């Protein structure tokens, strides 16, 4: 009984230039190297990558952003290379003292370089937002990955924008560090009068939870029966096979009810959005609405 | 107040996904049946969705689904008591009739095509110019079956081009034909390959393919069928 | 009722235990050996809580709390109505866990698929008995295990947490919540690009699997593929409560001291724990 975990045998072909559809070829990299080690658990074949205008936009306004954290980082550890590998884990890019309120005009070595930092992650994952669009739509497919995406932006946004302009001030926002950021939402949790009473945080760790449970049944289904291609799934869609049928009533005997090839999907999509989206309107009435969800949670409103 | 609205709409919303969601995942097998084939009466309290036409690329035509509903085949079962809800025996070979573990579905006997319309799947001597890139190659080693028999050799992989995996083994049998057995059913071993699921006497009724270059949706499903029926249906003639 | 294919599936065999005895279906519902075992340790639980209810003195789900016994009876047994309700409860519970997972070995010898799926779920099944058992068990008593109820166990995470800090500092806590992280990612993409393909822009043909290897190439320069991703979901979701088990089974037994400490392990490094500036020093 060989499990499917791992290939037992790895073939390669000529490399893959792709589907070409309304591509502009002009904009794709060469292919990179093939990896023998990726190719036992998927495909063995990196790039050809595109870069349009987007994308280069994205990467370096990204990299910015990244650099930005990272020049603060070694200010802090007073440009030593030891403290700096020491403490990295401590180090924290804060956002302006409540003092300066949502104003753009706090110093440097107060927050306006918190601001910096932000603008170029701001730009960076909203371009990033419009090339998993663009990149769908030359290919004739579904924008199902930009929709789900803006699930994820949503809670971003929330969290870093939204909020502490709703609030009146950019301290209200999420520090750039390890430690700090795990602090601030320890402390989040505690100013609220505790998370577990804001019923959106409940449902967002009930879709995180499922998320788990689902992909975990779909993955270990899909393997079960790779033995009558199973991973094949658009054709068992257009044509459905043993594997399809097996793979229904494994579900139906064991629970009463059963999904489609393609119905999975529709499930899987909306389990994983509901985690992000609940999560955002849990977080955008904490302190705007509700001071205190132990004491909402006594009135329940 | 804000919060409490939120929420219950939210409880509304998630209502309505739920039964969106169910419909959508009653495109096949539906409706249901009793075990004469007529339709039941209790069919649950969500009904059928309105059909959606998926367009099939290469000229191969249109499926509307939920569609009319046959098996397309004979099905070699009979009861074996009075009222609903208890196995039905197999009333012949059930490998040969290809029931229980070892069914297949009636599919299109065409080949499933790439993006480009060629054929997915090809053996590799025909792949140009696909090898064997990491792990043991099987080609040339002996078949040996769960009954610790030598029943054939492997003369060639069948690899996925586009996906670029190896699909089928093509094993050479004693009489001088072959057949497939699927990658996810033998065991690569440094100096043979083993197959749990079969015995060597059972390899010959392995169903054959009608061309030597590709392999159709149907012919998948039935070699895939009755490799997997050999689990139950070889049992007598398995070791250890 | 049968769906419209699954009459020539329903064939006899595969049973682990009984032979042809249970080997019948009830509606859509496989039985077996392991069914009957499944109702009868979920029956028997069912009426025990419902009896802890009544002793509590409510009906009122929202409210109903079965606690282990206090940390003074240890690892021996307690009356009933002070931790001897949750002790059996905790019995039939693992009893139905484990039952339905071999009820899903026979579903599985009977279609002729692989086993994965009760193997996935084998591991909820030791998540659930490190809180309930091995970590008790290493601690010296029943009373460190969660208690049955809806917001009761919400606040046993809450004060197990707090006892050490904040939690996030577990180091193995942070490793589970990056796999929970990426699962939803990994699932949310799964989910969005096969429904991009079977549901592409209005009057155009479905796309096949090399669209969609093509849009990740295009997207990020690499796509894992189709068995691949199915492969990533089992190890990404296995892995999260792996990691999660791990988490705990370290909490309280080889560590007991405040997480955030632990970290001084990195710090005090003999070769930068004196040098000047920085956060710490
Ligand atoms: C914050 C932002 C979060 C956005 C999350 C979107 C999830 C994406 C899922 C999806 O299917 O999107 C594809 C879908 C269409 O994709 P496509 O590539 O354009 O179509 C390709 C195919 O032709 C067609 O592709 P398809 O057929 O796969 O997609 C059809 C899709 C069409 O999807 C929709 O109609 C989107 C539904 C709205 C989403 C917003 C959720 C808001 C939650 C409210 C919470 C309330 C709290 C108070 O149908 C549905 O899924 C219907 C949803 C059923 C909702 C039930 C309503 C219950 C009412 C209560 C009684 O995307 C959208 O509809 C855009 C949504 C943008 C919202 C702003
Ligand atoms: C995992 C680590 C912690 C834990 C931390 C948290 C936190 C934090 C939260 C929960 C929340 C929940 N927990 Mg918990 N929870 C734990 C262990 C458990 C166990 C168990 C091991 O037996 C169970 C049955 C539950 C069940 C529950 C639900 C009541 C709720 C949402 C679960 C969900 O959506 O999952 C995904 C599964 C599905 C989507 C499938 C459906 C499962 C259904 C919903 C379970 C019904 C349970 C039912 C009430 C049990 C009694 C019925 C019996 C037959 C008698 N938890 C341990 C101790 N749990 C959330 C909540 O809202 O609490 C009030 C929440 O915020
Ligand atoms: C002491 C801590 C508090 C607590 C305080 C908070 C606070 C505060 C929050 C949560 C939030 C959540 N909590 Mg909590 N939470 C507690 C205890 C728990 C417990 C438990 C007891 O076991 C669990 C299971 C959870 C679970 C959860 C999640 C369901 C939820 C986050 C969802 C998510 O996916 O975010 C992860 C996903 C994102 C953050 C989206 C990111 C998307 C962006 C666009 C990505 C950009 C990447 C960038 C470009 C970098 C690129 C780098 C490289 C290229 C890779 N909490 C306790 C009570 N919790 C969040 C929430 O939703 O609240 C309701 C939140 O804000
Ligand atoms: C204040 C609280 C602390 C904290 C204290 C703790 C404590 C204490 C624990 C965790 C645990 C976890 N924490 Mg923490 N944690 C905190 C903050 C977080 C945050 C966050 C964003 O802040 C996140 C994302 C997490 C995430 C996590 C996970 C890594 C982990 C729980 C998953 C798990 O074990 O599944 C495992 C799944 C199960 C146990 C479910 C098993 C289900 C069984 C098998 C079947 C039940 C069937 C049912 C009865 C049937 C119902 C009927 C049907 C519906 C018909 N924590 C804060 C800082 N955290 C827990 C852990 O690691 O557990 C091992 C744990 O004990
Ligand atoms: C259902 C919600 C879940 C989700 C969904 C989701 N995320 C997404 C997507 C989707 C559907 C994308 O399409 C997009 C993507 O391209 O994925 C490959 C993305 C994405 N989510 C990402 C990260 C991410 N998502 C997270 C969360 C989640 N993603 C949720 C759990 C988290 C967590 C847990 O904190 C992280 C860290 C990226 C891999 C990508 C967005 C890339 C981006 O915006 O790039 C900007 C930055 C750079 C280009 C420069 C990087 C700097 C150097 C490190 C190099
Ligand atoms: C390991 C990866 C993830 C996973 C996987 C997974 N779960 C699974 C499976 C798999 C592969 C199944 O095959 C199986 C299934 O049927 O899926 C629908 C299942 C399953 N996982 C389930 C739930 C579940 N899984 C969870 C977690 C996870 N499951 C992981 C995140 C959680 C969480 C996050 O808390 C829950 C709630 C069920 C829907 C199902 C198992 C059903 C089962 O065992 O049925 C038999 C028993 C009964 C019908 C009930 C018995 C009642 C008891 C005797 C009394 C109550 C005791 C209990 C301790 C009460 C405590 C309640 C309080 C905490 C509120
Ligand atoms: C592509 O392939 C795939 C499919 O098909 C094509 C599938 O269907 C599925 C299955 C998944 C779905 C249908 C999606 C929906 C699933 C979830 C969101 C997961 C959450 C699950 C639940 C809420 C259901 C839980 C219910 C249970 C366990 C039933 C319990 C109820 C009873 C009354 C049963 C009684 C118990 C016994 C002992 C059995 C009967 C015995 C006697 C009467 C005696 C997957 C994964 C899949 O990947
Ligand atoms: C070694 O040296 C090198 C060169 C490598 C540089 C070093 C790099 C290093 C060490 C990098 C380390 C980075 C780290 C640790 C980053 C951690 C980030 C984390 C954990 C982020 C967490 C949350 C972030 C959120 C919620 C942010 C939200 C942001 C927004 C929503 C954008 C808001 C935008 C604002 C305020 C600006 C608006 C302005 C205009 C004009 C629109
Ligand atoms: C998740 C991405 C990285 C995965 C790489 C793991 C490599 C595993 C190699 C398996 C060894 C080969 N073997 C013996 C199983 O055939
Ligand atoms: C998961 C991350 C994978 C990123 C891989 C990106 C591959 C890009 C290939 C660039 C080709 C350039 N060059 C000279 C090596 O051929
Ligand atoms: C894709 C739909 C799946 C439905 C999952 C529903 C899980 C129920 C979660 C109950 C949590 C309720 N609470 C306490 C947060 O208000
Ligand atoms: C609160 C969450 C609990 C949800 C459990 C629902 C289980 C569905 C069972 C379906 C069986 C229906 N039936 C007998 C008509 O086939
Ligand atoms: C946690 C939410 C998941 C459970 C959703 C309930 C759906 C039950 C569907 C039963 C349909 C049965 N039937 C008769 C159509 O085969
Ligand atoms: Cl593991
Ligand atoms: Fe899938």
């Amino acid at each position: 009984e060989y499990q499917n975990i791992f290939s037992q045998v790895q073939v390669r072909g000529p490399a893959d230039l792709g589907m070409t559809e309304d591509v502009n070829l002009a904009n794709r990299s060469g292919v990179g190297p093939f990896s023998t080690l990726l190719g036992w658990f998927g495909n063995a074949q990196l790039g050809p990558i595109y870069l349009g205008s987007l994308g280069v936009l994205s990467l370096f306004s990204g990299l910015m952003w990244f650099f930005t954290i990272g020049i603060w980082f070694w200010y802090q550890a007073g440009w030593n290379p030891a403290v700096f590998l020491r403490d990295l884990f401590f180090f924290s890019l804060e956002p302006p003292a409540p003092e300066y309120g949502l104003s753009f005009a706090a110093p440097l070595k107060e927050g306006g370089l918190w601001l910096i930092a932000s603008f170029f992650m701001f730009v960076a994952v909203w371009s990033w937002w419009g090339r998993t669009y663009l990149r769908a739509q030359a290919l004739g497919m579904g924008k199902h990955t930009a929709w789900a995406f803006l699930s994820a932006i949503w809670l971003w946004m929330v969290l870093g924008f939204i909020r502490p302009i709703l609030m009146g001030s950019w301290s209200e926002a999420v520090p750039y560090g390890i430690f700090s950021h795990l602090d601030w939402t320890n402390n989040f949790s505690l100013v609220h009068g505790n998370l577990f009473y804001n019923p959106f945080h409940g449902l967002s760790i009930a879709f995180l939870y499922g998320s788990a449970l689902l992909f975990a049944m779909h993955g270990a289904t899909i393997l079960a029966v790779s033995r009558f291609g199973g991973e094949r799934e658009l054709e068992q869609i257009a044509d459905r096979g043993t594997a399809a049928e097996r793979a229904a009533l494994f579900w139906r005997w064991t629970m009463g009810f059963n999904a489609t090839m393609e119905g999975i999907h529709r499930w899987a999509i909306w389990m994983a959005v509901l985690v992000t989206l609940t999560g955002g309107i849990g977080i955008l009435l904490s302190g705007t609405v509700v001071d205190n969800w132990y004491v909402w949670g006594q009135n329940h409103g | 107040d804000l919060a409490s609205l939120a929420i219950y709409s939210f409880w509304i919303f998630l209502a309505g996904l739920i039964y969106y969601l169910q419909t959508e995942n009653m495109r096949e097998g539906y409706p249901l049946e009793n075990e004469d084939g007529t339709p039941a009466a209790n069919q649950g309290p969500f009904p059928l969705p309105k059909p959606k036409t998926f367009i099939l690329p290469h000229g191969r035509g249109t499926l509307t689904v939920p569609g009319p509903e046959s098996e397309d085949r004979p099905i070699a079962l009979a009861r074996t008591a009075v009222s609903e809800g208890f196995p039905h025996a197999p009333t012949g070979d059930p490998m040969k009739d290809g029931v229980g573990p070892a069914s297949w579905v009636a599919r299109r006997d065409l080949p499933e095509l790439d993006g480009h319309g060629h054929n997915k799947i090809k053996p590799m001597k025909a792949a140009a110019g696909f090898h064997v890139s990491a792990g043991k190659n099987p080609i040339g080693l002996p078949v040996r079956g769960c009954d610790l028999e030598i029943a054939g050799k492997v003369v060639d992989i069948w690899v996925d081009i586009p996906e670029q995996m190896a699909r089928f083994l093509e094993v050479e049998l004693k009489d001088g034909s072959t057949r497939l057995l699927p990658m996810q059913m033998v065991k690569v071993q440094s100096n043979r390959v083993h197959v749990n699921a079969l015995s060597s006497d059972l390899f010959a009724g392995i169903p054959t393919i009608k061309s030597p270059t590709e392999v159709t949706l149907l012919e998948e499903d039935k070699i895939c069928g009755y490799v997997a029926g050999g689990l139950m249906y070889a049992a007598p003639k398995r070791k250890s | 009722a049968l769906l419209s294919f699954e009459r020539k599936y329903r064939v006899p065999g595969g049973t682990l235990v009984g032979g042809n005895l249970f080997d019948f279906w009830v509606g859509p519902f496989y039985v077996g050996f392991f069914g009957v075992a499944t109702f009868f340790f979920a029956a028997l639980g069912i009426i025990l809580i419902a009896w802890s209810a009544v002793l509590q003195g409510t009906w009122n789900p929202q409210l109903i709390s079965v606690y282990p016994p206090a940390l003074e009876y240890g690892l021996g047994g307690a009356p009933l109505a002070k931790g001897g309700l949750w002790q059996i409860i905790t019995i039939c519970a693992t009893g139905a866990f484990v039952s339905w997972a071999l009820r899903e070995v026979e579903i599985c010898r009977k279609l002729g698929i692989g086993y994965h799926i009760p193997f996935a779920f084998a591991f909820a099944i030791l998540a659930y008995l490190t809180l309930v058992l091995f970590r008790p068990v290493m601690m010296g008593a029943w009373g460190y295990a969660f208690p049955y109820g809806i917001w009761t166990h919400l606040d046993w995470v809450s004060n197990t947490g707090y006892t050490y800090g904040n939690f996030h500092y577990n180091p193995a806590h942070m490793i589970a919540i990056s796999f929970f992280f990426t699962n939803a990612l990994a699932l949310a993409l799964h989910g969005a690009l096969v429904l991009s393909a079977a549901n592409p822009e209005k009057g155009k043909e479905m796309r096949t699997p090399d669209h969609e290897d093509t849009f990740f190439r295009d997207l990020v320069g690499y796509s894992i593929g189709t068995l691949g991703i199915h492969r990533l979901g089992l190890l990404l979701s296995l892995s999260a409560v792996f990691f999660s088990a791990l988490c705990m089974i370290i909490t309280g037994t080889i560590w007991f001291d405040q997480w955030v400490d632990w970290w001084q392990w990195w710090v005090k490094l003999p070769w930068w724990a004196n040098i000047p500036g920085g956060i710490n020093g």
